[PDB]
């Protein structure tokens, strides 16, 4: 609606050590499908990593995410399933592995006339720049300067997309809450390619 | 009879010294371009007597074609080649442009010889490979597009080593450099 | 197992899985009637023998928006007076014995653009007709095999043709006769290769099938 | 236009110095046309410059799995020195992948977002029908990648 979804995630943290409260309760009613609690325990429940490519850790999170930065990452969200491959996260382009993102993205398409291009129905294209917002959630990169992009959350989004989203698209300190503060995201630097690879071993087959 | 209008290899029958010389003055009295004849001999006789009566030393104008003729003399292909080899350097010096134009005209006498002599410290086979590498490079040499260093040869051979040639009016020297290696004649 | 298929994953050039463009030696009619007119749209290899020391009537009509690298030993077809506005010269030192003229040929194989510019040529975007070496017999004093060998991967690579010329067999007896199938001395594992010989007799042409 | 057309125009095109292009063959039945001469039917090369260009600058890889392929570019954006293509032509993913409504949309993007992720101009054949789902995801991912 009227809401700049970027700061209301930096609300959810003062400094502290606690999630407040009163955010909490608002971002609930915000989402559907349960989206803001499973955003929520995924946060806490340290199957959430981060891993990249190798001067600190926090500092070079904070770099790219927070401010020319071009970094190799990966947001991996790790399946207590266990039979079940990893989840591939692309927040900069907003797409996710997930089940229920390919569930919503399928049901996209059948809503969809299939004449219609995809980039209509799921982005909000704004040219004119007095319209510009300083929202960051659910933002693309349009490759422009004279347009902002944001993908339609409303007709796909899942709970790891959101979950990354509170993590890297609000204040710094929401960031280091979760991850200098305590470890319930990982950050994992890796020096060596197979083990890069490795990762990558079971996302598809 | 005029270095711009000479094949890269000119044989020369029996050629007349009234001719030779007033060939060379012709040529290596030419204006703006320092043209340069190397004579180079087996049995050492160039035409110097009608040379003096023609040219003059004393004349002030004829100092400088003294100053561009070189008189050498070689007994066999193995020194022939190591004329040639300085030629090419002075031809490579001459070409970075460190000028005039340069234009040597190589005058080769009783090349057969030459030859001869060769023929008897080495073997014909050796002999035939020491005239090849000599001609085709002398030809190669003559037909370098630089214009800052050219050169011509001629070989003159008395006409009755040539005697195949005067049919079309053993196979000697003059004869098979004639078909094989020489691009026109007289 | 997968990360062991990525480790022997194999990268391979497109020339193994396409052909280049063959170029085939038309004759002109001088020299025509030595073979089948099936025989003639197969020609990739010729030889001309010849007494001349200048290129015969037909020789230039063999040679004469594509190029045509002439390798000039004699320097005769190189000389300013007689350059054709479609050929590509070599003239040079290095190429007067058969041991220069092979390290060339590789050099045009091996790297075309380095050979190529050797020649005053600095713009690549052309067909190579074929190749012309005149002429071989001044080669050998003191191989020949190598010659063929690498002349025929310059025509699976460049698609061009080839042609020789030497002298027939007088030539060979030396100054005064004193160096004494083909009439020609080019061993027969050079001259089997080649598609097409042909003599020129004192004023015609003849096949060699020997 | 058709495969072996931009195939064709690229080993012969002129010489900026040249394109060094890479492509990838995807699937058996790819494997076969293009191993067993399928192909030389329909590309030749004339040109010195295009000789050249069909041996030094135009290379060929098979890759028989989807999953190989997506580890593969995962390999090639991992290094920082390794071989620089101008251009990269990915040919048979279609045939690979089949293909229920939910599970070809993740295979594809996750796909269609490595490859175009690459430094190159990054082209498929044969191009898919362009109403078909995989026509639109190019499109799509091509926008938010460009
Ligand atoms: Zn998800």
């Amino acid at each position: 609606d009227v809401i700049e979804y970027s700061k209301l995630f930096a609300k959810l943290v003062n400094t502290d050590t606690k999630l407040d409260d009163t955010i909490a309760s608002f971002l609930y009613y915000m989402f559907p499908r349960e989206l803001f609690i499973r955003a929520i325990s995924l946060l806490e429940s340290s199957d959430m990593f981060i891993y990249i490519l190798d001067t600190s850790l926090i500092d070079v999170l904070v770099d790219e995410f927070y401010k020319n930065s071009l970094l190799e990452y990966r947001l991996i969200v790790k399946d207590t399933n266990d039979g079940a491959p990893p989840i591939l996260v692309d927040i900069a382009h907003w797409f996710c592995s997930c089940e229920e993102f390919c569930k919503y993205f399928h049901e996209a398409l059948e809503k969809t006339d299939e004449k219609e291009e995809l980039h209509d129905v799921l982005i909000n294209e704004v040219d004119d720049h007095l319209q510009f917002s300083d929202d960051r959630f659910a933002q693309l990169d349009p490759h422009s300067l004279s347009k902002q992009w944001y993908f339609k959350f409303d007709k796909v989004c899942c709970s790891h997309l959101l979950a990354f989203s509170i993590l890297l698209r609000s204040s710094i300190n929401v960031l280091k809450f979760f991850t200098v503060n305590s470890n319930k995201v990982f950050v994992i630097a890796i020096d060596n390619i197979d083990e890069w690879l490795n990762l990558h071993i079971n996302i598809v087959e | 009879m005029e270095y711009e209008d000479l094949e890269l290899i000119t044989i020369w029958p029996s050629p007349t010294k009234n001719k030779l010389c007033q060939f060379i003055k012709q040529n290596l009295s030419k204006e703006h371009v320092v043209t340069q004849l190397f004579f180079i001999d087996a049995t050492s006789s160039f035409p110097l007597s009608q040379f003096q009566k023609l040219v003059p030393p004393t004349l002030p104008e004829n100092v400088r074609i003294y100053e561009n003729i070189r008189i050498n003399t070689c007994l066999d292909l193995e020194e022939l080649s190591a004329i040639t080899v300085k030629l090419l350097q002075i031809l490579s010096m001459n070409k970075i442009n460190a000028t005039e134009p340069l234009k040597i005209i190589l005058y080769i006498n009783g090349l057969e010889v030459m030859f001869r002599n060769s023929q008897f410290k080495s073997s014909p086979q050796r002999s035939h490979e020491l005239l090849r590498d000599t001609l085709l490079k002398l030809r190669v040499m003559g037909n370098d597009e630089n214009e800052n260093a050219s050169i011509r040869t001629l070989l003159e051979f008395p006409k009755e080593q040539l005697l195949d040639y005067y049919l079309k009016k053993g196979d000697s020297l003059a004869e098979y450099i004639w078909k094989y290696y020489a691009d026109s004649l007289f | 197992g997968s990360m062991e298929v990525l480790k022997n994953i194999r990268i391979y050039p497109l020339s193994n899985f396409i052909t280049s463009t063959k170029n085939y030696i038309n004759l002109p009619n001088e020299l025509r009637n030595l073979i089948s007119e099936e025989q003639e749209s197969k020609l990739g290899f010729l030889h001309i023998i010849e007494s001349d020391f200048k290129p015969s009537v037909a020789l230039q009509k063999l040679v004469n928006d594509e190029k045509i690298l002439i390798i000039d030993i004699v320097s005769i077809w190189s000389q300013q007076k007689q350059r054709q506005h479609g050929a590509i010269y070599m003239n040079s030192l290095s190429c007067i014995n058969i041991t220069g003229l092979i390290v060339f040929l590789e050099l045009l194989y091996d790297s075309p653009m380095d050979a190529l510019r050797r020649c005053q040529v600095d713009n690549f975007n052309f067909q190579l007709r074929g190749i012309v070496i005149d002429n071989l017999s001044f080669l050998n004093f003191e191989k020949f095999e190598k010659l063929f060998k690498i002349l025929r991967k310059l025509r699976e690579f460049l698609g061009c043709w080839i042609i020789t010329k030497s002298f027939p067999t007088d030539f060979y007896n030396g100054i005064e006769n004193t160096l004494v199938l083909y009439p020609t001395k080019l061993p027969d594992s050079y001259m089997k290769g080649m598609d097409l010989i042909i003599y020129r007799e004192v004023p015609q042409y003849r096949r060699i099938a020997a | 236009m058709q495969f072996e057309e931009r195939l064709q125009q690229l080993v012969e095109s002129d010489w900026s110095l040249s394109p060094n292009v890479l492509v990838i063959v995807l699937g058996d039945t790819a494997r076969k046309y293009v191993e067993l001469g399928g192909l030389k039917e329909h590309v030749t090369t004339n040109t010195v410059a295009g000789h050249v260009a069909s041996r030094e600058r135009v290379s060929v890889v098979f890759l028989g799995r989807v999953k190989y392929l997506y580890m593969y570019l995962t390999r090639m954006q991992a290094q920082a020195n390794g071989p620089q293509y101008s251009n990269v032509l990915v040919y048979g993913l279609w045939d690979l992948t089949a293909q229920d409504g939910p599970q070809q949309l993740r295979l594809l993007s996750l796909v269609l977002r490595q490859c175009l992720s690459l430094p190159s101009k990054v082209e498929f054949y044969p191009e898919p029908p362009s109403s078909s789902v995989p026509a639109r995801l190019l499109r799509f991912w091509d926008h938010i990648i460009r």
